[PDB]
C-alpha cells in the first residue's frame, strides 16, 4: 500500500503480512523502559488495509 | 441517565473562551448506547491571534465536558495543544574558529 | 563515568602491584586523555526550530589519520546566567562506521527522533577520452548512516549524486555547500546542495540542487518552484565561503512561521464524574492550520467519546447491571451504603 | 574571539538606593538589535563591597553604534534603569572607559579595570570539565584506595 | 564489544563491491567479498 | 445505500462509523508472537532472574510492568487500568487448539 | 604490547587508498581498506 | 611519538613540486635539513 501496509488478497479476504511498529516505537522508545512498556506504547495504531 | 446534547460542550481557551456546543456542531446524533456516545464535531475555527507567546511558546487548551440531564457531570477531559513560534531576527548559531 | 576510568580501574586492578605499574598505567590513560583533549568541531545540529530550547548535537574530529569522529550533545533548556552548567553537557561518544568525507563535508541530523550522520563521499574515476588519452573524472555520492538503541552503527546507504554535483557549477578542491534539515508535519528528510557563495543574501538568486527523503530511504527530487518556498524560510542558515576565520553556521530544523503538531491521541487530564459512574474519556482532535499573516487560522475537529464504567468495587458491577437491564434515558435508584 | 576581559566592582549594599533585596542582576545591552540582553552576569549584594566580577566581554568588530561600541548597566529590584557605556578601538589595544567626564555614572557601580589580559585561566565548568575531574581528582583517589 | 561486528564487516564487504579499475580494462572487482564476509561472521559469533 | 430503507434491518439495528482510519494493533495477527514475547515473557523471565539471585526490589519494579496492585500513575495522574498489557485485560486466545 | 595496535593497522589502512596501476589502465584501489581495519581493530580490542 | 612509547599515524605531505623546483639528477636525494625554532613555534625545514 501507499500508506506503507502490505497485505494478501486471499479472494475476499484482506490479511496483514507487517506493521509499522518499529517506525513508531522510536518516539516512545527515547525516554525509558517506563515508556516502552506503557498501556499508551501498546496502543499505538496501524493504518488502513 | 438521559443525555442531552445541549449539555455536552466545549470550551477552548485561545485568548479567549469559545463555548461550543454539540447541539449545532454534531452532524449526526450517535444513538443511545451505554457503551460508546461518539460526538463528531465539525470544522472549528481558532483565531491565532491574542496568543502570548512566552519563550516564544504558547499553548491552548480544550475542555471535553459532559453533563446528565439533572445537573451533575458525567466528567470532564482537559486536554492541551502547544504553539511554538519561530522569529526572524535571530541569525542561525555560528562556529567561530 | 567514562571509559577511560574503566580502563584505568582495569589496569589496576590485580594483587601484586609495583610503583612503576602504577605509572606505566598512569602514562597509558594520559595517552588516552590527550586523543579526546584535542578535539575539533567540523559541524553541528541544532534541534528545535530557535536556539533558546531544545538539544544540540556536535561532531568531533581528532588531529589524526583516518578519522574516529566524536559525537555528544548538550542541552539549551539548563542555560542560566551566561553559561551552560557543566551537567548541561554530555560525554563524547565514538563513531563506528567507516567514515571518508571529502572536504569534511558532513552533517548530523535529527530524523524521526533518531541521530543521522549524512556525508558527501568522493571517488576519483577515469573514463576513456581516447584520441589519444584517458581522461581522469570524479563522480560524488552520498551516504547516510544511522543509530540503532544500544548505540551501533547501521551500514550506510549508498545515493548516486553526480548528476547534481555536475548540475552545480563547481571548481575543483571546493566541496559544495549542505543542507539538511527534518521536517515534523509531512515527515520528510530535507536536503539541499548548494555552491558558496560570500554573501547570505546571494542565496536567495542561487539555484538549487536537493531531493526529499521519506520514510522507505526513497528519493524524490525538488522541483524549483516547490525548492523556492524553502529557499526563501531558510536562506539565513545557508554557510559563506568557509576559509580559516570565516563563517560556518549551524542548522535547526526546517519550519516556516509556525509550528503546530497535527494530531493529539494522549490525555492530558482527565477525571470521573459524580458518583464514578461514568467518565468522558478517548478523545482526539486532528489540527489542519493555514498560515497567512498577522493572524493563525486553526481548524479543528474534536470527537468527544462517552463511556459508561465505574470505578472498581461496588461501581463497575454496579455500572454492569444499570448497563443490561435498562436503556438509555431512564431512571435509577442506586444504594452506596451497602454492608453486611 | 575579540573583546575585553573587565571588572565592575559595586558599591556597598545601601537599602536606600539598592532597594529591599540584594539581589541585582548585571545585564548586556545593545548589540545585534536595539534589543536588550540577559544576565551575562547575577549576584547577590553585601555590606561590605563585596561585588568584584571580572567579566569577559563579547564583541562584534561593527557595532551599531559607532560612536561607542558597548554597553552595559547594572539592575536590581528598585532601580534598574539606563547608563552610557564603554567603547573598545578597533584596534587590539583594549578598551577604555567612554570619555567625556563619566558619560555613564555610576550610581551602585565603583571603577573599571584590567586592560592587560590576553588569556584567561582554564575552567572546571565548561564543556571540559568532567575530564578535568577525573584527570586530577579521581584518578589519585583511586589509585590510592585500590 | 563483539556488538555485532559482522554488520561492520558487511560494511567493508558492500563496500567493496564496484569495479575499481577504470579506463581500458574495466572491472577488477571482487565478487566473493559478500560471502567472505558471512563467513567471517559466522565465525565471531561462535567465538562470542 | 439510502431509500428509505433498502436494506431491512430484521435482526439489525443500527449502521455507524464513518469516521476512523488507523486501527489499533493485532496480539492475533502475524506477528504476534513476538509481541507476546515483548511485552509479557520479558518482564517475567526478567524478574524470575532477579528473584533467584537475592536482588528483591529489582524484581519488584520489574514485576510493576505487568501487574501494579496499586495503581499506575502516569504524569501525576492516576490511571483507571489495573494490568499492564492489553490482551490480558480482553482475553485473546492466540492458538486455536 | 596490544599497545592500541589497531592504529597500527590503520596505518597499513591510510597508506592503501591510492591508486597503484598507472598508465591506460587507472585506479585499482582498493576502497574497503578503512573499514576492513575498523573490523580487525574491534576484533584485536575483545581479545585484550 | 605519544606518552606511552607508542607512534601515531604518520602524515602526508605532497612535495613532487619543490623537489622537482630543485635540479636532481636520479640515484641522489636531495639533502634535508629541519630545526626547531622556540620563539615562533614552527618546525623549520628546507629542501637543498
Amino acid at each position: 500500500d501507499e500508506n506503507g501496509a502490505q497485505y494478501m488478497q486471499w479472494g475476499a479476504y484482506r490479511i496483514r503480512l507487517n506493521t509499522l511498529f518499529a517506525r513508531q516505537l522510536v518516539e516512545r522508545a527515547n525516554t525509558g523502559i517506563d515508556t516502552i512498556l506503557s498501556m499508551e506504547t501498546q496502543n499505538i495504531q496501524e493504518p488502513m488495509m | 441517565t438521559a443525555i442531552s446534547s445541549e449539555k455536552v460542550q466545549i470550551t477552548i481557551k485561545a485568548g479567549k473562551e469559545y463555548s461550543l456546543t454539540a447541539n449545532k456542531d454534531v452532524s449526526v446524533q450517535p444513538s443511545p448506547s451505554f457503551e460508546e456516545m461518539c460526538y463528531q464535531f465539525n470544522a472549528l475555527e481558532i483565531d491565532g491571534s491574542n496568543l502570548n507567546f512566552t519563550n516564544n511558546s504558547a499553548s491552548i487548551d480544550v475542555t471535553f465536558t459532559a453533563l446528565a440531564d439533572d445537573g451533575r457531570k458525567l466528567g470532564y477531559e482537559i486536554f492541551n495543544i502547544p504553539v511554538i513560534q519561530k522569529v526572524k531576527t535571530d541569525n542561525a548559531l555560528t562556529l567561530f574558529h | 563515568q567514562t571509559k577511560m576510568m574503566d580502563t584505568l580501574l582495569q589496569s589496576v586492578s590485580q594483587s601484586q602491584l609495583n610503583a612503576d605499574t602504577v605509572e606505566d598505567a598512569f602514562k597509558s590513560y594520559l595517552t588516552s586523555f590527550e586523543q579526546v583533549a584535542n578535539l575539533e568541531v567540523i559541524s553541528a545540529y541544532h534541534d528545535n526550530v530557535n536556539n533558546d530550547q531544545g538539544l544540540t548535537y556536535f561532531i568531533g574530529n581528532s588531529k589524526t589519520e583516518v578519522n574516529q569522529y566524536y559525537w555528544r550533545s548538550v542541552d539549551h533548556s539548563k542555560f542560566n546566567d551566561g553559561k551552560f552548567a557543566a551537567n548541561a553537557w554530555s560525554e563524547w561518544h565514538k563513531i563506528d562506521c567507516a567514515i571518508n568525507p571529502y572536504q569534511s563535508t558532513i552533517r548530523p541530523v535529527i530524523y524521526k527522533s533518531r541521530l543521522y550522520l549524512i556525508w558527501l563521499e568522493q571517488k576519483e574515476t577515469a573514463k576513456q577520452k581516447e584520441d589519444n588519452k584517458v581522461t581522469t573524472d570524479y563522480h560524488y555520492e552520498l551516504k547516510l548512516a544511522h543509530i540503532r538503541y544500544d548505540g551501533t552503527w547501521n551500514v550506510p546507504i549508498t545515493f548516486d549524486v553526480d548528476e547534481k554535483i555536475l548540475a552545480l557549477e563547481l571548481t575543483k578542491s571546493q566541496a559544495p555547500g549542505l543542507y539538511c534539515a527534518g521536517y515534523q508535519g509531512e515527515d520528510t528528510l530535507l536536503i539541499m546542495f548548494y555552491r558558496k557563495k560570500e554573501k547570505l543574501d546571494d542565496y536567495k538568486t542561487a539555484p538549487m540542487q536537493g531531493f526529499y527523503i521519506f520514510s522507505d530511504m526513497s528519493s524524490k527530487d525538488m522541483t524549483n518552484e516547490q525548492c523556492n518556498s524553502y529557499r526563501d524560510n531558510g536562506y539565513t542558515h545557508f554557510d559563506t565561503n568557509s576559509d580559516t576565520n570565516s563563517v560556518i553556521r549551524i542548522n535547526n530544523r526546517y519550519a516556516e512561521d509556525y509550528e503546530i503538531p497535527s494530531l493529539i491521541n494522549h490525555s492530558n487530564s482527565h477525571d470521573w464524574g459524580e458518583y464514578n459512574l461514568s467518565q468522558v474519556y478517548g478523545g482526539n482532535i486532528v489540527i489542519n492550520y493555514k498560515v497567512t499573516s498577522n493572524d493563525l487560522k486553526i481548524y479543528i475537529s474534536p470527537k468527544l467519546r462517552i463511556i459508561h464504567d465505574g470505578k472498581e468495587g461496588r461501581e463497575r458491577i454496579q455500572s454492569n447491571l444499570i448497563k443490561k437491564y435498562g436503556k438509555l434515558g431512564d431512571k435509577f435508584i442506586i444504594y452506596t451504603s451497602l454492608g453486611i | 574571539g575579540i573583546g575585553a576581559y573587565i571588572e565592575l566592582i559595586l558599591d556597598k549594599y545601601n537599602p536606600d538606593i539598592h532597594g529591599t533585596n540584594k539581589s541585582f542582576k548585571i545585564i548586556y545591552g545593545d548589540i545585534f538589535k536595539a534589543g536588550d540582553h540577559f544576565p551575562i552576569y547575577q549576584g547577590a549584594l553585601s555590606d561590605i563591597t563585596q561585588t568584584t566580577v571580572k567579566l569577559f566581554l563579547p564583541r562584534v568588530d561593527n557595532a551599531y553604534g559607532n560612536k561607542n561600541n558597548l554597553y552595559v548597566y547594572a539592575a536590581y529590584q528598585k532601580v534598574e534603569t539606563n547608563f552610557i557605556r564603554f567603547v573598545k578601538e578597533d584596534n587590539n589595544k583594549p578598551a577604555t572607559f567612554d570619555t567625556t567626564y563619566k558619560n555613564g555614572t555610576f550610581p551602585g557601580l565603583a571603577s573599571a579595570r584590567v586592560i592587560q589580559t590576553v588569556s584567561e585561566p582554564m575552567d572546571f565548568s565548561g564543556a571540559n570539565s568532567l575530564y578535568f575531574w577525573e584527570l586530577f581528582y579521581y584518578t589519585p583517589m583511586m589509585v590510592a584506595q585500590r | 564489544i563483539t556488538s555485532g561486528l559482522k554488520g561492520l564487516h558487511m560494511a567493508a564487504a558492500a563496500l567493496e563491491m564496484v569495479p575499481n579499475i577504470y579506463g581500458f580494462a574495466v572491472g577488477g572487482t571482487r565478487y566473493g567479498a559478500i560471502a567472505n564476509a558471512i563467513a567471517i561472521g559466522g565465525g565471531i559469533a561462535a567465538e562470542g | 445505500d439510502t431509500t428509505y430503507k433498502n436494506g431491512t434491518f430484521p435482526g439489525l439495528a443500527s449502521a455507524r462509523v464513518i469516521q476512523t482510519v488507523s486501527e489499533p494493533m493485532d496480539f492475533s495477527g502475524a506477528n504476534s508472537l513476538y509481541f507476546w514475547e515483548l511485552f509479557y515473557y520479558t518482564p517475567m523471565m526478567v524478574a524470575q532472574r532477579l528473584l533467584h539471585e537475592q536482588n528483591f526490589d529489582e524484581a519488584n519494579r520489574w514485576l510493576k510492568y505487568v501487574w501494579s496492585p496499586s495503581g499506575y500513575i502516569v504524569r501525576g495522574q492516576i490511571k483507571n487500568y489495573h494490568w499492564n498489557v492489553r490482551p490480558l485485560l480482553e482475553n485473546t486466545s492466540w492458538n486455536s487448539d
